[PDB]
């Protein structure tokens, strides 16, 4: 538990990457996350909204 | 049937065609939500509900 | 532009619309900027039957 100062830096940093991977998973207000779920269902005139 | 008492006509395992459904002058109405009609012989649904 | 159609179908041109007349007959891009004029014309080109 010595070298506290260094793991915590690398800690911090995969919880940030893993958080900015996640925030793909979201929807925003959207009906999926998935970008082809949306281009394979919707027309272009409605897939932009 | 009425509006209070609806049929309700469980889809299963088939082959939809959706492409005369809407190339066809006998519906008035076609007003799709959430999907194009366009994408309907595309996309493989889980469950249909009729 | 001036073409005449029918009825429903002459609600039926706005940009991004799905319909017959858009599909085939006449349409208009979703960039649109202009405007569409249509009046009703009964006793002007109304034939017998």
């Amino acid at each position: 538990s010595a070298l506290g100062k260094l793991q915590d830096v690398v800690n911090q940093n995969a919880q940030a990457l893993n958080t900015l991977v996640k925030q793909l998973s979201s929807n925003f207000g959207a009906i999926s996350s998935v970008l082809n779920d949306i281009l394979s269902r919707l027309d272009p005139p409605e897939a932009e909204v | 049937a009425s509006v209070y008492a609806w049929n309700r006509k469980r889809i299963s395992n088939c082959v939809a065609d959706y492409s005369v459904l809407y190339n066809s002058a006998s519906f008035s109405t076609f007003k799709c939500y959430g999907v194009s009609p366009t994408k309907l012989n595309d996309l493989c649904f889980t469950n249909v509900y009729a | 532009d001036s073409f005449v159609i029918r009825g429903d179908e002459v609600r039926q041109i706005a940009p991004g619309q799905t319909g017959k007349i858009a599909d085939y007959n006449y349409k208009l891009p979703d960039d649109f900027t202009g405007c569409v004029i249509a009046w009703n014309s009964n006793n002007l080109d109304s034939k017998v039957g």
